[PDB]
């Protein structure tokens, strides 16, 4: 659907409504909040992948 | 004349003091530096690892 139509506010309806268009379902999120999910994730995983030596001193 | 039954010999260095002669120790010192060197071997370069 999203490849066909350019309207980009259709997602997964979890409450079981008959229509997936989110204009009528009253759901809104901030841009700064959804952006930080990608930024803090992709910036952390760079650090996770760059570890080769892993030394853990037993307590 | 003697004070007692026997008299054990004195160790020159203190008991537990490690010491060694020959070319074995300097090779061990070089191998010790190479052991520390191998930890930082793949770290060198832009594509290195933390």
């Amino acid at each position: 659907k999203q490849l066909k139509e350019k309207i980009s506010n259709i997602g997964v309806d979890c409450l079981g409504y008959g229509s997936n268009d989110m204009k009528e379902l009253f759901v809104v999120d901030p841009f700064i909040g959804k952006k930080q999910q990608i930024l803090l994730a992709t910036q952390l995983c760079r650090m996770i992948l760059k570890i080769d030596n892993v030394i853990i001193s037993g307590k | 004349m003697n004070f007692g039954s026997q008299t054990p010999t004195i160790v020159v260095l203190k008991e537990g003091t490690d010491a060694s002669q020959g070319k074995g120790q300097i090779i061990s010192n070089i191998n010790a530096c190479v052991a520390v060197q191998e930890a930082l071997k793949p770290t060198l370069g832009p594509l290195g690892s933390d």
